[PDB]
């Protein structure tokens, strides 16, 4: 009898070291992740790998571009709220990672807002300035006009991105969801995704 | 047909091929995968090959663990013999007589 | 030693429970999903809620 019960602890204290083994293991998963954001410096936005390879194809030929993340930041002015609409319908729209290139560039499985006359009514640069990264090929007075060139009014059929998240593109036209604080616009925002 | 299938000008329209015009912008799409959303075809292949997933995903969880219950009857088997076992262990009956 | 060995045994038995559990959250998920794929109304692009 006294056997059996000691059996019976045995095994239990092999539940016991097997149960060690696994949340030692969980602790392992953990602590990769742990390092994985640790040595994080800089996440951009949502791509695919055709984009990627077209931005590679665009290097090759030496295009001057910049992605829009890597692009502009948000004024002083703008709080938190602004900032999340704006982002928002830039990442519900696409134009987040969206390509500003100082020539009238066709993208292949990615995307450029050529800077097309777009000056009618009011314009994100009213709330936006560029901000240009290390690898910056572009003047920030193009950027601006870029900027210029998103529209906050309905330009029938066409392209613009209000303020309050509403965007028209190409028939279309729409409104973005809720997606937080922002993360991908401006120095600050960036390194925050990592952070939390 | 409020979308185009050739060059707009920078107007708006959208290529066979994937790109599109939009605006000021100009784009072009990038893997997706077969279509999935666009007709009763493709939402039906969408269904068909999920339901395929699932239904080999559970052949093969049901095979694994009908070979788990032969592991665990095994186990139970080999308890009992353990058992049956402690009854043939030798006994030290003549030895303690003599 | 019989209940040495009985101990690695009953580990064994032990593990065999573990996956069973394990089989559980797979194929119980499996099962759901194919049965809402069976029910599946449309094929929903990207979205938030």
């Amino acid at each position: 009898v006294v056997n059996d019960y000691i059996t019976d602890i045995s095994t239990k204290k092999k539940l016991m070291e097997t149960k060690i083994e696994d949340k030692k293991h969980e602790l392992e998963a953990a602590r990769a992740e742990l390092h994985h954001w640790k040595t994080l410096k800089m996440p951009n936005p949502d791509r695919a790998k055709d984009t990627e390879a077209f931005r590679l194809q665009l290097l090759e030929d030496g295009q001057a571009f910049i992605p829009f993340y890597a692009a502009v930041e948000f004024q002083d002015d703008v709080t938190e709220e602004q900032k999340e609409r704006i982002e928002s319908a830039l990442k519900q729209t696409g134009i987040l990672d969206s390509l500003i290139t100082e020539n009238a560039l066709a993208p292949t499985h990615d995307r450029v807002i050529r800077p097309e006359p777009q000056l009618l009514g009011y314009t994100l640069a009213d709330y936006l300035r560029p901000d240009l990264e290390a690898d910056s090929l572009i003047s920030n007075k193009l950027v601006d006009e870029i900027l210029r060139s998103i529209s906050l009014e309905q330009e029938g059929a066409g392209f613009h991105v209000d303020v309050d998240g509403s965007y028209s593109l190409g028939c279309l036209v729409g409104h973005a969801p809720n997606e937080g604080p922002s993360k991908y616009i401006g120095r600050s925002s960036r390194k925050r995704y990592q952070q939390e | 047909r409020s979308i185009s299938l050739e060059q707009e000008g920078a107007g708006f329209h959208v290529d066979v091929d994937g790109s599109y015009s939009l605006g000021c912008l100009v784009g072009h799409a990038p893997n997706e995968g077969p279509s999935k959303y666009i007709g009763r075809s493709s939402r039906k292949r969408y269904q068909q090959e999920k339901i395929k997933e699932c239904q080999e995903t559970i052949e093969q969880l049901q095979l694994e663990l009908e070979e788990l219950k032969v592991q665990l009857s095994q186990y139970e088997e080999n308890l009992l013999q353990a058992a049956q076992w402690k009854q043939t262990m030798p006994t030290d009956q003549e030895l303690n007589d003599l």
